[PDB]
RNA sequence: UUUGGAGAGUUUGAUCCUGGCUCAGGACGAACGCUGGCGGCGUGCUUAACACAUGCAAGUCGAACGGAAAGGCCCUUUCGGGGGUACUCGAGUGGCGAACGGGUGAGUAACACGUGGGUGAUCUGCCCUGCACUUUGGGAUAAGCCUGGGAAACUGGGUCUAAUACCGAAUACACCCUGCUGGUCGCAUGGCCUGGUAGGGGAAAGCUUUUGCGGUGUGGGAUGGGCCCGCGGCCUAUCAGCUUGUUGGUGGGGUGAUGGCCUACCAAGGCGACGACGGGUAGCCGGCCUGAGAGGGUGACCGGCCACACUGGGACUGAGAUACGGCCCAGACUCCUACGGGAGGCAGCAGUGGGGAAUAUUGCACAAUGGGCGCAAGCCUGAUGCAGCGACGCCGCGUGAGGGAUGACGGCCUUCGGGUUGUAAACCUCUUUCAGCACAGACGAAGCGCAAGUGACGGUAUGUGCAGAAGAAGGACCGGCCAACUACGUGCCAGCAGCCGCGGUAAUACGUAGGGUCCGAGCGUUGUCCGGAAUUACUGGGCGUAAAGAGCUCGUAGGUGGUUUGUCGCGUUGUUCGUGAAAACUCA
């Protein structure tokens, strides 16, 4: 680039890059996880899965990771794909 | 600008004599040139140009400004004529000219031009200023001693005063009732050609 | 951010401003999302004409208002009538209307004597 | 209850009609020619979204942090300099801004725009206001130090340091998810009662002594948006079939949110003569120009929306991204290279080249207004305010005013007398605007600052005085439209001309002189648009012979609809509310 803020902006945008990646990609592989034991047809791991999802959802959803609403969306999935099991 | 070439060539064209006091046109009429007393094809719009004409070069203005206030009188209610010598008798030179105080309207474009004049206190170097009602209209402390002044207070009874206007002092101080009707106006001409021809 | 400025309007040097509510992120010369004022400083008591009643609306509802405005607010109380230190405290001074062309006339026509 | 339309010439031996062509008017982001004094207010790449040298255009915070490179203060002192703090601050971490502002109109015929609505289908940093909190613990790292690689850009490592950086956990019971369940609204999905109940979950940041600043969650508000829809606004059928995620549905996914947005499956639909799909053109609007109006044309300044930022694509960060002055890739172009690799993006301001008929200064200042950061002082702001240039436009003013003849001279005609140029001029008088000279001298600033001052514009505008008409008028036209006419020279040549047409030795049409006329620091020309053109006629035309009735029927869509009763109140009409931004236009 050709000014100081965006140069250094450069260096904190790649910063909040690799946190966010490392954030979401934990809950893409929560939520791999929670749908390898549903459609196995495990329930209790399956609970047990879907409360640390919906846990790490949030947390991510505070961070700014994601927004509220789509952690809301996601554990609601979850809830349901549990519930019709 | 201004037309600062000769008066009376013009009156000559136009027939009508707006100031007088020559003798080529008044022993022999003809309007100028060498072709005067020529044959004439009698057109509506060689009529309604010089009045027109008349208006410009009895007053001291010219076609981009007279247009305009054409329009000011055609746009604003009443009869687009006597509103049009309303406007043209409401400017400064014509009313110390029409009060007496230099008896010719170049004259009187001078005197305000060259600020000898000035209107509720401030200072007028405009002849198109265009008063109002109840408008005083001053001179200032050199030039009511100057000679021209004089002139005018001592020649204040050639021309008679119109009725809107009324001088009230001898320092010449000038005041205006209202603004004139087609009655006040006092002029030599009409005002329905030249808004024909406007609206050609 | 909702913000109370200054539109400049009128000819080269004759800044008379418009008193508006209007975000921040919006330009001088741009729209406004409500006209409650205008200020005239070219006149020696620079006209501070206002709206009190809007003018408290947006402030209740947060809008900052800029430093010449938030002087002008001072003057006319509103910025006291919405916080409270002094009541309100009007200062506010106009310009006295000159005495009428008529008044002037008839005086003048007294003095023809 | 108010309003506002002018025609003329030209077909013929002549007439009328039709009908076209032309002209008179107005306007311009204009250009050109001749000319050119002043100011004021505006305005200025319409072409090459062509390429760009150079300088500025977005930084700020030390009241987040470690620190101390430059100043400051104090110790020290070989006067070489060395130490400390914490005023101050380079660089660095971190926060916020950088998505606004500014530019261009390439693309786009589209929910892009305008207008009106919907969102029970939604987000919203900062700001305001309520409620509850701000608990606890830890691990690094930049910077710094020691190095390495590289030509450079830049970069690897070790060591070390802090935080409002980062990361865990607790609490939150307002919030999120799920299950069950009640009431209510209903416009169906569904929404509201912060419904209730059960379970499982979600955070925080501290700093500073001072007009103190903050942080988290949540409720509400405000603002700014997103998405959807009705209606509206170009040409083209010598472009008639288009569509296969295309139309719909289910289950999932995805989103901030609804939805083929995406996907698997299923059904086979959806759009089209009311013009689909294509082709061409183009940013849209408020508005602007014209016009009697309807309408036509246009989309410059100014203001709003959109789109774009070398081309194309892509995401990341973030409340928010077409991310101009950010990232990645590819490509073209330019530049550096040690040939290994690298660096760039004026359609920001100014400016250069180029293209062109043609469009400005590489200016001053943040004084004001607006914005960003900061508690604040303050810093930044080519936004902006001003200046500069250019009659580009609009407006205003001046270049003199009064007097002045048998009317000078001179010039041009002359029927030889004279007439005119021409009250013009000379000369007497006056006046000094404007310009010039000297002095003063602003408003813009109840502002900013709690420092003592602060105005770029500007010693400008403007007031005072000083001298004297003293320094200041051109351009077009003169056959008709279209006022204004003669002489001389050239006679089908030279030329003119918008149309009719004029010039073929006696030219009011050519050229020049006089003189007149129209404007006037402008005047003319060209170009473009409207008008005139009732010449695409809705207002407002016509079709026997003027151009115009299909060769005639049948009949689809469509358009249209005898008498009458009742109803709906869709059209229609009345009234009211909201909106119709500001500016504009109009009235005052």
């Amino acid at each position: 680039a050709n000014i100081k803020s965006q140069i250094k902006r450069i260096r904190t945008n790649e910063r909040r890059r690799l946190r966010n990646q490392s954030v979401k990609s934990s809950l893409r592989t929560a939520i791999r996880g929670f749908r390898e034991a549903v459609d196995a047809g495990d329930k209790d791991k399956a609970s047990e899965l879907l409360h640390a999802t919906s846990r790490k959802l949030d947390k991510a959803a505070s961070k700014g990771v994601i927004h509220p609403n789509q952690a809301a969306n996601k554990k609601s999935a979850l809830a349901l794909a549990l519930n019709k099991l | 600008a201004r037309y600062t070439g000769p008066a009376t060539r013009k009156s000559r064209r136009l027939g009508v004599d707006l100031v007088g006091g020559d003798q080529s046109f008044e022993k022999r009429p003809y309007p100028p040139g060498q072709h005067g007393r020529a044959r004439i094809k009698e057109s509506e719009y060689r009529q309604q140009l010089q009045e027109k004409q008349k208006a410009r070069f009895s007053y001291g203005v010219m076609e981009k400004q007279f247009r305009r206030y054409y329009e000011e009188a055609n746009r604003q209610p009443g009869k687009t004529g006597d509103n049009l010598l309303r406007i043209l008798e409401s400017r400064l030179d014509n009313v110390v000219y029409r009060a007496g105080l230099a008896r010719t309207r170049r004259m009187a474009r001078q005197l305000v031009s060259h600020g000898h004049f000035l209107v509720n206190g401030v200072k007028v170097d405009i002849p198109s200023y265009r008063v109002s009602q109840y408008d005083i209209i001053d001179v200032k402390e050199k030039s009511l001693n100057t000679l021209p002044f004089q002139i005018a207070r001592e020649t204040a009874g050639e021309r008679p005063i119109p009725s809107w206007l009324q001088v009230v002092g001898e320092r010449q101080r000038i005041l205006v009732h209202q603004l004139p009707e087609r009655a006040q106006i006092d002029v030599p001409l009409t005002e329905q050609l030249i808004v024909e021809l406007y609206s050609k | 951010a909702v913000k109370i400025k200054l539109t400049r309007l009128g000819k080269i040097r004759n800044p008379q401003y418009r008193i508006i509510v209007a975000d921040a992120r919006t330009r001088r010369d741009g729209r406004a999302i409500e006209v409650i004022g205008r200020y005239h400083p070219k006149e020696e008591p620079s006209l501070i004409q206002i709206d009190s009643e809007r003018a408290q609306y947006w402030l209740g509802v947060g809008a900052q208002p800029t430093e010449p405005v938030l002087a002008l607010l001072k003057i006319t109380g509103d910025w006291q009538k919405f916080k409270g230190l002094p009541g309100a405290e009007g200062t506010l001074k106009v310009k006295e209307p000159k005495p009428s062309k008529l008044d002037l006339f008839n005086a003048a026509l007294a003095e023809a004597e």
